[PDB]
C-alpha cells in the first residue's frame, strides 16, 4: 500500500 | 501560519508530503509513497485553521488522499487529522484513518487507524 | 452510483453536508451545523475513488472541515474517512477524528473519534 | 462545538 | 442500572457477549463469535465505573478479548471502550481497536477501528 | 511470552504500568498516573495471546483501567490495544480509547484516541 | 476472524 | 486526568 514503507 | 505549513515534509516511514497552505484555510499538494520512483504521487486536499490561537497552541488541520492516480488504484482513502506546531523544528503530529472500499460483509474491518509525525525539510 | 455522492446528506445529529463530486476524484462542498442557522456553514474539501472496484464494494472517500468561518473559529478540524454505498437507500458510513489545537501539555487529549452515517433523508 | 447537536 | 450490565448482549454482527459485573468494577465473561458454534467462545475481562455520576450519564466501561481459545488462535486482541445506558432499552455503545501481532514492517497497519452497539435483544 | 510482558513499564508521559502475565492469557496489575504520589494507582485487567507466532511478530494484547479507586472517580475508562515486541529493548506499542460517561447529548464527543509506547524497566 | 460475521 | 502528565 502506498501509505506503507518500501517492500522487503 | 500558512508559511509555516507550506513546504515539504517527511514522516517516520519515509513518505513525502508537499503542501501549500492558502490564505483562505485551504491545503493542496501531493503525497508520495516511501521511496519508490516518481509515479507514486497522489493528490491531497485539506483545510487548516488560518487564525490559530497566541499562544503556544498548535494549528489544527487535516487532509485526505484517495489512493488512485494514473498508475494505480488501491480503492482506499486516508485522512490525517492533527496539529502543526512551529518553531525551529516544526512538526505536524497526526492520527489517521485509512478506509478501503469493501462489500457489506467486510465493512466491519474496512478501517485502519495509526499515527504519523512529519518533520519539515524544505519551504 | 458514481456521481451519486453529489447531493445533500444528513447525519443523525442534524448536520447537513452538501457536496459536489468531480469526475476526477474531488469532493467540494459546505458542511452546516446545528439549527440550520445562517453561518453555521463551513467549507469542506476531500477526495474519493473515482474508479471504484466493479464488485459490490463501496466507494472510499474522506473529507476535512476546519471549524473556522467569518463568524466563528473553534480552533479544531475534523476529517471523516469512510465509504459511499448507493442503491435505493444510499449512505455514507464514516469514522471521524476531531483534533483541537492545544499546548504540548494537552496534546495527549487533543483528538476525539466517532462515527457518523449520512443519508439523503 | 459546531460539529455537535443543537444546544437547545 | 448498576448491575444491569450483567446479562447477555448481542451486537449487530450476531456475536453474543455474556458478562457478570462485580460490585467493585470488574467485568468477566465470555464472547462468542459467528454461528453460535461451540468453541467460538473466548474469555473477556474488563472494568467499568461502579460509582457512575448521579446525573443521567452512562457508565464508562471497557473490556478485552485475545482471540485465542483451545481451538483457534487468530494472533490478535480487541479492546471495546464505551458506555452503558440503561432503561427500557439498555445499550452498550462502543468503539473498538483490533490489533494483530505483526512484524515491524507491517506494524503501521496492525490496527483496525470500528464501533458496535450491543442490546439484550 | 508471559515472562517478557511481566514487570514494570513506563510510557512517554511518565505513567507506570505494573503487570503480571498469567499462563492462561490473563493480564492483571496496576496503572499509576505520571508522578503524583501513591494514591494514583488504579486496577487493570487484560488479555494477551499466550501462543504468539516464530517469527519476529509481536504478541497482541489489551487491557482496561476504569479511573475509579478509593480516592478519585473520573467516570471514565481507557482501553489500550497493542503489541509486545521483545528483545533487549522490549516495548509495548499501543493505541488507546478513553471514554467518559456522558449524557445522551454529549455522547458524540465521549471518546478520545491516542497512542502510547511503553518501555520495560523491571521484571 | 472470530470478531466478524458468519462466513455463510 | 490520571492518564495525562503532571499538572503545570
Amino acid at each position: 500500500h502506498p501509505q506503507g514503507p518500501p517492500c522487503k | 501560519a500558512e508559511a509555516g505549513i507550506t513546504g515539504t515534509w517527511y514522516n517516520q516511514l519515509g513518505s513525502t508530503f508537499i503542501v501549500t497552505a492558502g490564505a483562505d484555510g485551504a491545503l493542496t499538494g501531493t503525497y508520495e509513497s516511501a521511496v519508490g520512483n516518481a509515479e507514486s504521487r497522489y493528490v491531497l486536499t485539506g483545510r487548516y485553521d488560518s487564525a490559530p490561537a497566541t499562544d503556544g497552541s498548535g494549528t489544527a488541520l487535516g487532509w485526505t488522499v484517495a489512493w488512485k492516480n494514473n498508475y494505480r488504484n488501491a480503492h482506499s482513502a486516508t485522512t490525517w487529522s492533527g496539529q502543526y506546531v512551529g518553531g525551529a523544528e516544526a512538526r505536524i503530529n497526526t492520527q489517521w484513518l485509512l478506509t478501503s472500499g469493501t462489500t457489506e460483509a467486510n465493512a466491519w474491518k474496512s478501517t485502519l487507524v495509526g499515527h504519523d509525525t512529519f518533520t519539515k525539510v524544505k519551504p
